[PDB]
RNA sequence: GGACGCCCUGCGGCCGCUCAAAAGACCUGAACCCGGCCGGCCGCCGGCCCGCCGGCCCCGUCUCGAAACACGGACCGAGGAG
RNA sequence: GAGGCCCGCCGCGGUGCUGACGCGCAGAUCGCUCGUCGGAGCCGGGCAUGGGGGCGAAAGACUCAUCGAACCGCCUGGUAG
RNA sequence: GCAGAGGCCCCGGGGGCGAAGGCGGCGCGCAGGCCCCGCCGGACCGGCCUCUGGUGCAGAUCUCGGCAGCAGUAGCCGCUACUCCGCGCCCCGGAGGACUGAGGGGGAGACGGGUUCCGCGGCGCCUGCAUCUGGCCGCGGGUGACUCGGGCCUAAGCGGCGG
RNA sequence: GACCGCAGCAGGACUCCGGGGUCAGCAGCCUCUAGCGCGGGAGCGAACGCGGCUCAGGGAAGUCGGCAAGCCGGCUCCGUA
RNA sequence: GAAUGGACCAACGAGGAUCCCACUGUCCCGAGCCGCGCCUCCGCGAGCCUCCAGCCUCGGGAACGGGCGAGGGCCGGCCAGC
RNA sequence: GAGACCACCCGGCGCGGCGCUCCUGUACGGCGCAGAGCCCUGCGAUCGCCUGAGGGACGCGCCUGCAGAGCGCGG
C-alpha cells in the first residue's frame, strides 16, 4: 500500500509542456516552468549544474541571426558601419 | 468516391489555420462552384481534412473530373 | 571453418544447420545415438524416438533426466524422447545422405553416420521478472549440429 | 480461414450477439469471400447466415409453482 | 484524452508521424549499413509526454 | 558483397565461385568456458622411463599467534593505487 | 418512525490463523475469519499549506517504495589517529 | 621489463622474400626476462647511448566486459473446462459440454495512454508452450456537430492594481 | 481487458445502466441476454505439502493460552434472571 | 490515594484474565479419502551461492578441522526424499 | 500380489459378456375394490400388488465374441 497499490492512483498530470522550453517541466496547478523558469522574463539558470547549462544555451540551436551577423562583421558590415560613424 | 457518387462530397486536406467559410470561398474560386456545407475534422496525423458538400444543382463527379479525382 | 571434421578424402558427405533452436544438450543426445549407425537404422530409430518406442540415452547431461526400461541395454539407465531434436537430427541427416549419394555416388546402406559435432551457440535473450522487483535472464541454449555420413563402416 | 470479421458483421446485420450468430457449416467459402454489409445481407437472406432464438428459461415449473 | 486540446494533439501527431523506419532507398544512397531509426518508439514500452 | 551445378515441400544444405585471402558481415582473434576426435588417469616438488616411492594444509591479511570453525577471494581478460 | 442504535450486502477498514507466500502474482499480495456499514461515514475532481518547514483524533506518524528532519545538483575527490 | 623523445645503426638499421601480434616448441639467464624456430597473421618494428614518465597486479564486499558449475535444475499449481470432426493451430467454422452470473470475464463513458482503431498481407521480433494467432511486424486507410462537450459564467482559490 | 506499478504483474484505478427463479433481500446458489474458455500440454495416482472431507470410545486429559476446528444460527409461537 | 483526579461498571469492546455448560482430531492415537502441486514425459527455462575440495574417529593446534599427525572406511556416476 | 521414475514378480495379455456372489432396499411402468378431500367427471401427496424387485460391482467361476507370442532391438 506504501509502495505498489498506491502507484496504482496515479492518474494525472502535475507537469505539462512549456511554451519556451517544450519540457515536461511545466507545473499545471502552480503555472510555473521547473526548468525554463517561464513565466519569469529571465530564464532559469543556476552555475550548481552547468550540465544543465550545457543542455539549454547558445549553441544548442539553430543561432541563426547570430552566426549570419558574426560572418557579415567578418566581411563587409564594418565598413557600412563607418559610413553611419561618418554620419551626416 | 462513393461520397462523390452519392452525397455530392469531396474530400480535401487544407490548411489547418483556415476555416469552414474560408474553404467555402476558396473551394467556390479555384473550382468555379457552389458549396452548400463544410465540415472538417483535424486528422490524428495534424492535417484538416474538409468534407466540401457541393451545391444540389451542380454535380460533384463533373467537379471531380475536372480536378483529376 | 565451420566444419570441425577433416576427412583426407574419405569420400564422405555433410550437412549443417547453424542456430538451431533446439537444446544443445537434447541435440548433442540424439546426434550421439546416431553415432556408428547405419543411415537406415538411424532413421528409423529417430522415428522410434518420435513415437515413444526406442529412448535416446544421455550419456553427458543427465542431471533430471529420470530413469527409464526403454534404456535398460544402452549402458545408461537414463534417457529421455527429445522431440524437437529428433526432428532437426533427421533433416541434417537427410541433407548428408543426399549429398554423399549424389556426389560420391553411394547408397543408403552403404552410408554409416561416421561423425558429429554439436556446439554451443549465442542463445536469445529474454526476461524473467523476478520477485521483489528484479529482473533475470530467460536464455536459450540453441546448437551448432554438424553431421557427416560415410562410407565407412568406422571400422 | 477468419470468419471473424464475417460474425462480427453479421451480429451487426442481424442485431444479434455474435453468440447467436450461426454460419453454415458447408458454405465456409462463400462467407469467407464476404467482406461487406451488403454481401452478408445477401447471404442473410439466402439462409446461409442466420440468427438464433435468444434461448430464453423455461418458465412452466414457475407458474406451476 | 478523447477531450484532448489541439496543442496537445499536435505534440503528439508529430510522434506518431515520424515514428518511421528509414526508407530503403536511404539505406541504399548512403550505404547505412545501420537500417533502425533508434528514435522509433513503441506506445506500450515508451512514455513520450514523461 | 558470393558464379554454376546438385538435392530440397520448403527452410536451407552441398559442390564450389569472386578475391592475394574469404577477410562472407566482417582486420588480428587471446584467456575463461565448451563440443568432436585423440592419448592418458589425474595437484605441486624431487628421483628415475614415468607410475611408483618420498616430501607437501589456502593464499592475501591484520595479528603474540591463521589450515583455521577469523576476513576477502567462482573463473578469465582489460583498467586499477606515493 | 427517533437514534454518532443493532444484524447484515457493496463499500471502507484490517482482527486472528502468528494460514498461504516469503528465489512472491505482489519492494506487503492472497485465502478464510473478521471491525464497521446513516455516521466524527465513504469516494472522485479542483484548490490551499513546503523542508528544521508543512500537516498531525499524537503513532515522532505522514509529506510520491525516502522522514527522530524529503528529494535533486553543488560546496565535495568534505574529514577519518 | 614498458611506453614515448634526441642520437647512433661504414654506401646507410630490420620489413609483402612477410612487421607487430597470437599459438606451440627449443635454447640462454640465479631470476626478472630474453632469443630463436615452426605455424597463424597481414604493415610496421627495433638493438645501443642520452632523455622523460599517467611505467610492471592475485587480492581492494576492487571497476567494466565476458562467462562457468549449479542445470536440462527450481519453476511455467489465481480466475471450475475442455472435447469431437472439418487445412485443423491455443486459428476459424459447426456440434457438444460449461463458465463469468446484471456491484458481470456485459454494454458504455471520465482520466491516463497516443494509434494501440480498421482492412490486407506476414511470422523475422514478441506472443514466458505453441501459433497458420495477435494489442506484434509490413502496407494502405480511419475521428465530419447551430442543437453533445469545450469555449462562456462564477466557486474554493489564483492572478492584476498608482503604489 | 491498451492506465499506473521495470512487464500482456492474484496489486491498484472514478462513474453510468442493471433481466429470471428461490429468497426479507441488490445476500448466497443456479440461470436469460451479452461475453467467453487466462506464462502450455500429456501421463501417473509415492512420500510429503497446500486447499478440503469423515472419523469408534473419551471429550481439552492437548497447549503459554480452546490456537485451530466444531457446536450454534432462518422463521413462528411460548417463555426469560 | 483524591481533575499528577479518588471510588464506582449500567450499556458497550477484533482489548487483558479466570471458570462453567455446550462442542469438537486440541489430544489419547492416529486412520481413510478428494482435488492440486510433487513425480515422469513433450515444449520452454532461470536465481542464490562458490579458495580449493567434499567420509570419519582421536590428538595437537587462534583451546570445536574436509585438508595437519595417527588410525578406521571408501568402485564411479545418478534419482526421490531429508 | 509390485511401483515416485525405475526396479520387482509374472505373461498369448486384455476387452465385454454370462453365471455365481455381494451391495442397496423393492425400479420404470401398468393395475387397483387404497387415499384426506375437492369440484367436476376428473384431480389428488401418497399407498398396495407385480417386486428381497430393479440398478450396480474393482470379488469368484466360465467363454457363447473380438482378440492375444515382432520380420523391433541387442546378442
Amino acid at each position: 500500500s506504501k509502495g505498489t497499490a498506491s502507484f496504482g492512483k496515479r492518474h494525472t498530470r502535475i507537469h505539462g509542456s512549456c511554451r519556451r522550453c517544450g519540457k515536461h517541466s511545466f507545473h499545471l496547478q502552480k503555472h510555473e516552468c521547473a526548468s525554463c523558469g517561464y513565466p519569469s522574463a529571465k530564464m532559469r539558470r543556476y552555475n550548481w549544474s552547468y550540465k544543465s547549462l550545457r543542455r539549454r544555451t547558445q549553441g544548442t540551436g539553430s543561432m541563426s541571426h547570430m552566426r549570419k551577423v558574426y560572418r557579415a562583421y567578418n566581411s563587409g558590415t564594418l565598413k557600412a558601419n563607418a559610413r553611419k560613424y561618418l554620419a551626416k | 468516391t462513393t461520397q462523390i457518387e452519392k452525397n455530392n462530397t469531396i474530400v480535401f486536406i487544407v490548411d489547418r489555420r483556415a476555416s469552414k467559410p474560408e474553404i467555402r470561398k476558396a473551394f467556390e474560386t479555384v473550382f468555379e462552384t457552389k458549396v452548400a456545407r463544410v465540415n472538417t475534422l483535424i486528422t490524428p496525423l495534424g492535417l484538416k481534412k474538409a468534407f466540401i458538400r457541393l451545391a444540389p444543382d451542380v454535380q460533384a463527379m463533373d467537379v471531380a473530373s475536372k480536378m483529376g479525382l | 571453418v565451420k566444419y570441425a571434421f577433416k576427412s583426407d578424402n574419405l569420400l564422405v558427405g555433410k550437412s549443417r544447420r547453424d542456430g538451431v533452436k533446439a537444446s544443445f544438450k537434447n541435440t548433442y543426445s540424439t546426434c550421439r545415438a546416431i553415432k556408428g549407425m547405419g543411415v537406415k537404422r538411424a532413421f528409423a530409430y529417430l522415428d522410434n524416438v518420435l513415437n515413444h518406442k526406442e529412448i535416446v540415452p544421455f550419456f553427458k547431461f543427465y542431471k533430471g533426466v529420470g530413469r527409464h526400461s526403454q534404456a535398460r541395454g544402452s549402458g545408461t539407465d537414463k534417457g529421455r524422447w527429445p522431440e524437437k531434436s529428433v526432428v532437426v537430427v533427421k533433416d541434417i541427416l537427410k541433407q548428408a545422405v543426399s549429398n554423399a549419394k549424389h556426389a560420391h555416388k553411394k547408397e543408403e546402406d552403404e552410408l554409416y553416420v561416421i561423425s558429429y559435432c554439436v556446439n554451443r551457440a549465442r542463445g536469445r535473450r529474454r526476461r524473467t521478472f523476478r520477485a521483489h522487483g528484479r529482473i533475470s535472464k530467460y536464455e536459450s541454449q540453441p546448437c551448432h549440429v554438424e553431421l557427416i555420413v560415410g562410407p565407412k563402416p568406422l571400422d | 480461414a477468419n470468419l471473424r470479421l464475417q460474425k462480427r458483421l453479421a451480429a451487426d446485420v442481424l442485431k444479434c450477439g455474435k453468440r447467436r450468430v450461426r454460419f453454415n457449416p458447408a458454405h465456409e467459402k462463400y462467407i469467407e469471400q464476404a467482406s461487406s454489409r451488403e454481401a452478408i445481407r445477401s447471404l442473410i437472406e439466402s439462409k446461409i447466415i442466420a440468427k438464433l432464438d435468444i434461448k430464453g428459461s423455461s418458465r412452466g415449473r414457475i407458474r406451476a409453482r | 484524452t478523447a477531450n484532448k486540446t489541439l496543442s496537445r494533439k499536435l505534440r503528439l501527431a508529430k510522434k506518431t508521424k515520424t515514428n518511421k523506419n528509414i526508407p530503403r532507398w536511404v539505406i541504399a544512397k548512403d550505404h547505412l549499413k545501420k537500417t533502425w531509426n533508434y528514435k522509433r518508439h513503441h506506445w506500450r514500452r515508451s512514455h513520450l509526454k514523461l
